[PDB]
């Protein structure tokens, strides 16, 4: 009932568009949790752009 | 609160009008 | 974690060996001298 | 040539000063009511 | 290791490896259910391992049904209640009547949730009475108090769960009994300021009849 | 006892007519002897809104 | 509700190009 | 146990080494650095008694 | 020619701007490691059980702490003096709970500042100066190592080290006064004399030299354009400055030699800081400060009170409140 | 609750003396 | 909200440190 586009979210539905579907908090987009976040989570993509 | 912002903007526009009229560079000759 | 541990030992021992074989490599003659 | 052979100078006279300041305040006076909503 | 394989070691060899946080592994003793004589026995070293700590996440992401979620331990190797004892009858057909009185019966551990939220909880098998026949040895225990009544809140002011045993392997000679263990208990609450959470704990256990 | 100037959180005491403390609000609740629950001090109003 | 973001946006849109024009004017009138 | 960890605290092992895989890296860096230094020995000062001191 | 010779020539060159040297290969990456962990942990560190009593402590900016209250929490007491790196932990959500980045950053930062002192020797030797800058830099190195290394060794836990933050520094200092009474200790008073005398001597020398600048400019422009860089003319009349000082106080407390004056400036605050650096190391091993409890006694035998007998009440008030949830047995802090 | 006025005071105390110093520096480095 | 202000101020201080170290005027001779 509270998707991404109700919140005014802008650059996260491009990472989710090209497949970045997991964060370091453990939560995902569809609702369940995934175990391994890997190097490439949302915060990792952001920090890589800062670098 | 915002009324002071409105009044400050109008008075600042009038002040720039004043300085533009009186403190311009003199248009000088040849 | 072992993949990290090999890398940490590699970097540490590389810099320490660079240190030791730097100071063995003719240090007190690279001065302005006499 | 190690010093730059294209170091050039910006120039902005008093007429353009008054035009720019008047433009910024008129833009502010116009858009401020819609920004504050 | 087994029990004598553990006690053959000195303290200087157990110290620093994690062998101390284990039940001794029991040998081949499966399905000896007829090899069980009666008596009002006691247990020598009744140790119980956990092996998974799952928390009922009450937050919804699918519907009005919530499962148990695998998580991470947080403190360090701070589990496996030890040296428990009491009074432990074996009956006629395999009816165990197991009563726990003494020993280190409690251990306080913290556990996250995926989402970055810590939950502290006790692991207590204080004063348990399991009277059952070798498949669902049921009964209840106490969750005494998450913290003492003399606890200072940070500005200077100021129950029963479920537990199911099982029996897998039986030493016929010495009475060493292994098996699997499950339990569900509530978490810590700070006296009603935070609603509790259900926590399932699964593991093994060990005993030595006497 | 009235609060002095320096004290931000002055603790609650109850003086007699002379200056001897007869009750308190205890910071520690274990072995309290002069608590209002043990003594039984009532309050009466005079004047004001809740007269 | 008033835009507390909006008052900061107003003040920034005032001060930043004003200072930008003042730098260039003082640099210009310094020489002549 | 519940989880997996090296359990290297309180052991008392030389250089904190647990695997021989972990042990070979020390020599594998030290010997190559020594070999590079021993090659670089060509362009230094080697001498009979030309000593650098008072 | 050879690779090693060219590499050594580059690393002992003096034409690259920030000098490196041979201590620099440990000074640079280790302090970059410590900085790169500290900036992350000052911003986004989860709460840390400092006490081992299952009470996490917030220290980072994201969890309701500003710049003053933000701090890197030290390691828990159950962790003790055990070396606890990342790879011995279970997860990075378990290493951060039990005081990880303090253990990493301190052990990095100490090696960093020792190799920085070695570098301050090395560049002086490479230029051809006299080598005693590192001797003066040995004082704040000692002052850092006493609170980060020596005192947690003495107390047996890395908990009682100084927390890496502004509001944590004072919670170190006040509890240190509670348990060890640092003010009633003669080394600490020597260090107070060191820092106050250092401020006095800096202000005094900077007054008496600026008060004698030989005029080279006018009175409209800056008074700092009178010194062209790299000249050979003494821009301050040190004869007139010494005459003014001798008229001001004493002629036998002269210090007419500029070099004797500079030795005195180099040796007052450094020897001032060395005695506090020893004082922390002595109080680390429970060699407590002074104690004047119940000294002034009347002719009967009753107890009178002094300022020491008020500081005793203040230290009792601190002691019965520090570490409020841990202590049960009546002593040993 | 965060201040209504605090971010405005912070941004003003940043931008005003910064621009004041930039004007003088650009006027200075224009000539030389 | 204010955490971004804190981080912006710290990063700006570090940036002025960087430009002060590397983009100074050269201290020149006679
Ligand atoms: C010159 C650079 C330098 C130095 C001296 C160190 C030194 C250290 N690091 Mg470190 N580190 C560095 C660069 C460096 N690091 C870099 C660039 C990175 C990023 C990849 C890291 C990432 C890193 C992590 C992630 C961790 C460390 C840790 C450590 C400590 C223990 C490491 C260990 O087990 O090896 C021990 C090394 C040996 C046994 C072999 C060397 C022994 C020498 C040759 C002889 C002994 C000397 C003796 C005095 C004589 C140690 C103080 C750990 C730590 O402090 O835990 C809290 C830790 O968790 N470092
Ligand atoms: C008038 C009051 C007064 C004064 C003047 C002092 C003075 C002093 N006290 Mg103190 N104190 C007082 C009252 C006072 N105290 C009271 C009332 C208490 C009781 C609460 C204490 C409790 C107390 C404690 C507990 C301690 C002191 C200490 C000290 C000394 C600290 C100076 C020092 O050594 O730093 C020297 C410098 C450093 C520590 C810094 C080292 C520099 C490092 C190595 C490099 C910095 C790296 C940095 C990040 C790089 C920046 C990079 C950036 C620019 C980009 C100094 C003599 C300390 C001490 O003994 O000193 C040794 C100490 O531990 N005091
Ligand atoms: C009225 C002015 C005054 C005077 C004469 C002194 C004098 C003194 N103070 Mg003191 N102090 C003062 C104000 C003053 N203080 C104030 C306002 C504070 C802050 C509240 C302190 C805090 C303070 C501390 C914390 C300590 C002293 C100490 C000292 C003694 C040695 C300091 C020293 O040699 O200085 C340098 C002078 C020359 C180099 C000349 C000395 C007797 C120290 C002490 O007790 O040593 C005996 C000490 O530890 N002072
Ligand atoms: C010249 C040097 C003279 C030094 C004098 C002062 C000596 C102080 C004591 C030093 C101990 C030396 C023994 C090595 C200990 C050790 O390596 O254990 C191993 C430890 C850590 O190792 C850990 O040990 C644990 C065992 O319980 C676990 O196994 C961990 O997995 C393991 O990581 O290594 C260190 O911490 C020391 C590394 C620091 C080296 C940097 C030196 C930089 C300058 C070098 C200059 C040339 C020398
Ligand atoms: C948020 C802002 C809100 C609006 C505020 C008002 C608008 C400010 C915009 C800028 C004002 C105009 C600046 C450029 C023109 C100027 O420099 O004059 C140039 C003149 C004549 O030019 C020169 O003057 C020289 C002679 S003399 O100085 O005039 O005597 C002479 O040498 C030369 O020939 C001649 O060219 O001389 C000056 O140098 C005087 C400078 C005065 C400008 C400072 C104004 C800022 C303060 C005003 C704020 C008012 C506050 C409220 C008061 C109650
Ligand atoms: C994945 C992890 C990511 C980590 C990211 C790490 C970021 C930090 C890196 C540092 C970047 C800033 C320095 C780079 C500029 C520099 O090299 O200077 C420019 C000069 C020019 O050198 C000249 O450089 C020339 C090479 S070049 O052509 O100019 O490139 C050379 O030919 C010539 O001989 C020489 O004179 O370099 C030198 O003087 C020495 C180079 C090494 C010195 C830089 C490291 C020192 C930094 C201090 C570290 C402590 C700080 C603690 C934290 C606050
Ligand atoms: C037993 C222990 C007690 C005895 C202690 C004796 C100390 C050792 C003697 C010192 C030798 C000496 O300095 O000679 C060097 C010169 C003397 O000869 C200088 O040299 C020349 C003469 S000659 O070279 O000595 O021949 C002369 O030209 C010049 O003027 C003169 O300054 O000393 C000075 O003039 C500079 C001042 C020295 C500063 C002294 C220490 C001050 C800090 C102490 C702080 C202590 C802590 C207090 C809290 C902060
Ligand atoms: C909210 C703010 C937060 C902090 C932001 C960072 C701090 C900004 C403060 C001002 C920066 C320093 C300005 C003064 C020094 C300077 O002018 O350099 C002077 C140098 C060398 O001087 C000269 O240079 C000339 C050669 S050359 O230009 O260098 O090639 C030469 O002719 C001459 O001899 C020599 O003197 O050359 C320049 O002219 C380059 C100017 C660049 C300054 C613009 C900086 C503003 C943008 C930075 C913002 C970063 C944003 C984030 C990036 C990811
Ligand atoms: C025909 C060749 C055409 C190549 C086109 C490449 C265009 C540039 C792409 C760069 C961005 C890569 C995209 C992210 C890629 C990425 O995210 O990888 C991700 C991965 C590292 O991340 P992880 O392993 O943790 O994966 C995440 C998951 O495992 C965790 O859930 O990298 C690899 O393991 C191998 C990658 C190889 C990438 C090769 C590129 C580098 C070599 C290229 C040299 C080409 C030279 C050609 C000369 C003719
Ligand atoms: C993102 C972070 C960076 C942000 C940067 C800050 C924002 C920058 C904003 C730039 C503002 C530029 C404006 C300068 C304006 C200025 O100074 O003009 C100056 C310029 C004069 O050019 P010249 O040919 O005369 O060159 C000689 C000198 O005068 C110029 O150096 O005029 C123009 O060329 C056109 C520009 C618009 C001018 C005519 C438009 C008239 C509009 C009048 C509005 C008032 C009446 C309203 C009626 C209701
Ligand atoms: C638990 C036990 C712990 C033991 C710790 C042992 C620490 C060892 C410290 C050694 C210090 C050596 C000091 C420098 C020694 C030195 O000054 O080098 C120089 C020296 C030769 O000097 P020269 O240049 O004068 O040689 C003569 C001619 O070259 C003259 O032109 O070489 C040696 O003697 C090496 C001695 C054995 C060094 C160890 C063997 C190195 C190779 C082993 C690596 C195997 C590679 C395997 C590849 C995977
Ligand atoms: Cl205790
Ligand atoms: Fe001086």
């Amino acid at each position: 009932l509270n998707p991404m586009w109700r919140q005014g979210m802008f650059v996260l539905p491009f990472m989710t568009r090209l497949g970045i579907t997991q964060s370091w908090g453990g939560w995902t987009i569809s609702g369940e949790t995934a175990t391994n976040p890997g190097i490439w989570s949302y915060e990792g993509v952001a920090a890589a752009h800062i670098i | 609160m915002e009324a002071l912002v409105y009044t400050f903007l109008l008075v600042g526009t009038l002040g720039i009008i004043f300085f533009s009229i009186f403190f311009r560079d003199p248009p000088r000759m040849i | 974690m072992l993949t990290l541990k090999i890398f940490v030992y590699t970097v540490v021992t590389f810099f320490v060996c660079l240190f030791i074989f730097g100071f063995l490599s003719n240090d007190p003659a690279r001065n302005p001298g006499k | 040539a190690r010093p730059n052979p294209n170091k050039q100078v910006v120039e902005l006279n008093r007429t353009s000063l008054y035009w720019g300041l008047l433009l910024i305040f008129v833009l502010a006076v116009l858009f401020s009511s819609y920004i504050f909503n | 290791l087994t029990f004598d394989e553990i006690q053959g070691l000195t303290y200087l060899q157990v110290k620093g490896s994690g062998i101390a946080n284990t039940c001794p592994v029991l040998e081949s003793g499966t399905t000896n259910l007829k090899e069980l004589k009666a008596g009002s026995y006691k247990l020598e070293n009744f140790c119980i391992e956990p092996t998974s700590f799952t928390v009922k996440e009450e937050s919804q992401f699918k519907g009005g049904e919530t499962e148990f979620v695998k998580t991470k331990l947080m403190t360090r190797l701070t589990y496996t209640l030890d040296a428990m004892s009491g009074s432990f009858k074996v009956g006629s057909d395999g009816s165990a009547e197991l009563k726990e009185d003494d020993g280190i019966d409690y251990a306080a551990t913290t556990v996250q949730l995926p989402g970055g939220e810590r939950v502290a909880f006790l692991f207590t098998i204080k004063q348990f009475d399991g009277k059952g026949t070798l498949d669902n040895i049921k009964g209840d225990f106490l969750v005494p108090s998450y913290r003492g009544s003399s606890f200072l809140d940070p500005k200077g002011r100021g129950l029963k769960g479920s537990a199911v045993f099982s029996v897998a392997k039986v030493d016929p000679v010495t009475g060493e009994i292994a098996g699997v263990f499950e339990s569900i208990q509530p978490s810590d609450t700070d006296l009603g300021a935070k609603p509790p959470k259900d926590i399932k704990v699964t593991g093994l256990w060990y005993a030595q009849l006497k | 006892r009235r609060m002095p100037t320096f004290f931000e959180t002055f603790p609650v005491l109850l003086l007699d007519k002379d200056g001897i403390v007869r009750a308190d609000v205890p910071f520690r609740k274990a072995e309290s002897k002069y608590s209002i629950e043990q003594v039984g001090v009532s309050v009466t109003f005079y004047g004001g809104e809740l007269d | 509700e008033v835009n507390i973001y909006g008052l900061t946006a107003t003040a920034l849109f005032i001060i930043i190009p004003t200072s930008f024009l003042l730098i260039l004017y003082v640099k210009t009138a310094s020489t002549q | 146990l519940v989880d997996e960890r090296m359990n290297g605290d309180g052991t008392g092992r030389p250089f904190g080494v647990n695997d021989p895989v972990l042990g070979w890296v020390l020599l594998g860096v030290f010997g190559t650095m020594w070999a590079i230094w021993f090659i670089g020995q060509k362009d230094l000062g080697d001498f009979e008694d030309a000593d650098d001191g008072l | 020619s050879s690779l090693w010779a060219r590499f050594c020539e580059w690393i002992t060159s003096t034409e690259n701007r920030l000098y490196i040297g041979w201590f620099g290969v440990i000074m640079i990456p280790c302090l970059l490691t410590a900085t790169s962990v500290f900036i992350i942990a000052f911003i986004a560190a989860p709460p840390v059980d400092i006490d081992g009593i299952r009470e996490p402590v917030s220290g980072s900016l994201l969890y309701g702490n500003n710049i003053i209250t933000g701090a890197v929490i030290p390691t828990s007491n159950a962790i003790g003096l055990h070396f606890y790196p990342i790879w011995e932990a279970a997860s990075l959500d378990e290493w951060l709970y039990n005081g990880g980045p303090y253990q990493l950053i301190v052990c990095h930062f100490l090696l960093g500042v020792y190799c920085y002192m070695g570098r301050e020797w090395e560049l002086s030797f490479r230029l051809g100066m006299r080598p005693w800058i590192a001797v003066a830099y040995s004082a704040p190195v000692a002052a850092a190592s006493a609170v980060f290394l020596v005192y947690p060794i003495g107390q047996g836990s890395f908990s009682d080290g100084m927390p890496l933050g502004i509001s944590g520094t004072f919670n170190f200092m006040i509890v240190f006064q509670a348990e060890h009474n640092i003010l009633m200790h003669p080394f600490h008073m020597l260090g107070v004399a060191g820092v106050f005398g250092g401020s006095l001597f800096s202000a005094m020398h900077g007054s008496l030299v600026t008060s004698s600048l030989i005029r080279e400019t006018t009175e409209n422009e800056s008074a700092n354009e009178g010194y062209r860089f790299g000249q050979e003319e003494e821009t301050y009349n040190i004869v007139a400055a010494h005459g003014y000082f001798g008229r001001l106080i004493f002629q036998y407390a002269s210090f007419n030699n500029s070099r004797s004056l500079h030795f005195f400036l180099a040796a007052w605050p450094v020897i001032g800081i060395w005695f506090t650096a020893l004082g922390l190391s002595t109080m680390a091993f429970n060699l407590n400060g002074f104690n004047f409890n119940q000294s002034v006694v009347d002719s009967q035998g009753r107890v009178l009170n002094t300022w020491a007998d008020i500081i005793n009440r203040a230290n009792l008030g601190m002691e019965v409140m520090h570490e409020r949830n841990a202590h049960n047995f009546p002593l040993d802090l």
